[PDB]
């Protein structure tokens, strides 16, 4: 409840 | 210059922060989620499909005088929890508490995932981390970051989160009266475009601190503390009715317990997590079972403090040539 997880980039 | 702006979170788990940010001219203030693990700012707008906006504020690039459409320029994103968004790119004033940036780019959703939809509480991110990962092309876009160095009285900015409660981010200035004791300055890596550095070791509770290296980035855009797997491990044996729960997907343990404090090294510094911090909430509302806030890294690939760990201290993100991260106990 909720959480977050901010880029993929490869 | 500087800047000063109040972060409060989200909800009443920390799950996330926001910031207000005004773009455009006049002013148009939208809640922004700051995010030193992406370098994207991008907002909803008036380009944004209807169908997907649920209570958000949208950028109308049309009532600002300022704006001014990049053209040719699109961008596409997507984020470790599997949400993205993609549009096109506007150049516009944009000031943090305070601080402007004029010429700044700012990413106009036309569509966004389903997570961000039912998210009313963040009209779009923020990113802070270095500028090699910013999404738009075919030319890349400098972070508001990046953007406000030259005018800074310092290059750096700060993030003080606080545990169920506002907090600040500061731009170009370190508030001493918000932390205790002195900053420890660790390196950066930005081989990979993030603030990554590596943690001396850890300690869990009142036991030993164990001198192992632990490469990881500092993320205020992820909630939680992700580990290698046997830390991890190491701290919830220290709680009598943790598990790891394969539905819930993490260890839970009874909200009943008491939770050890855990320290993480910075160079020859302590950060210690109080305990209370770690207990990230109950799995429901009523339930007797709660989410723990450290987890483990594995399946993520790196290993992240999360807001877990940096709202338990004042940091320092040195964004001179050679950059460092700074932490102080607050």
């Amino acid at each position: 409840p909720h959480p977050f997880h901010x880029v993929i980039h490869k | 210059s500087t800047g000063s702006a109040t972060t409060t979170p989200i909800d009443s788990l920390d799950d996330a922060y926001i910031t207000p940010v005004q773009i455009g001219t006049p002013a148009q203030t939208l809640n922004l989620d700051f995010d030193t693990g992406s370098s994207d700012l991008w907002v909803f707008s008036s380009e944004t499909t209807a169908s997907e906006v649920d209570g958000q504020t949208i950028y109308t690039p049309s009532k600002s005088t300022t704006a001014k459409l990049l053209s040719g320029a699109t961008w596409s994103i997507s984020y470790g929890d599997g949400s993205s968004s993609s549009g096109d790119v506007y150049t516009d004033t944009v000031s943090v508490g305070g601080l402007t940036v004029t010429g700044q780019a700012v990413e106009s959703a036309k569509k966004v995932s389903s997570s961000f939809t039912e998210d009313s509480t963040i009209d779009g991110l923020l990113g802070l981390a270095f500028s090699t990962l910013n999404t738009v092309s075919p030319t890349q876009q400098k972070t508001f970051f990046d953007n406000a160095k030259a005018s800074l009285d310092s290059p750096v900015f700060t993030a003080d989160l606080g545990y169920h409660a506002p907090g600040t981010y500061n731009f170009g200035f370190i508030d001493t009266t918000a932390y205790t004791g002195s900053i420890t300055y660790t390196a950066v890596s930005t081989k990979q475009g993030f603030w990554e550095w590596t943690s001396t070791g850890y300690a869990v509770g009142s036991g030993t601190f164990k001198s192992t290296s632990i490469d990881g980035i500092a993320d205020t855009g992820t909630t939680l503390l992700y580990l290698p797997a046997t830390v991890v491990s190491a701290y919830w044996a220290q709680v009598s009715g943790a598990k790891s729960s394969s539905s819930v997907g993490g260890y839970v343990f009874p909200c009943s317990a008491t939770l050890p404090s855990f320290t993480f090294g910075v160079g020859s510094a302590r950060i210690v997590i109080p305990g209370d911090y770690i207990d990230f909430g109950p799995i429901s509302t009523g339930s007797s079972s709660c989410f723990g806030g450290i987890q483990s890294s594995a399946g993520i690939g790196i290993n992240i403090f999360g807001d877990v760990a940096l709202k338990a201290a004042f940091v320092v993100f040195n964004g001179a040539t050679t950059p460092t991260l700074g932490f102080a106990s607050k």
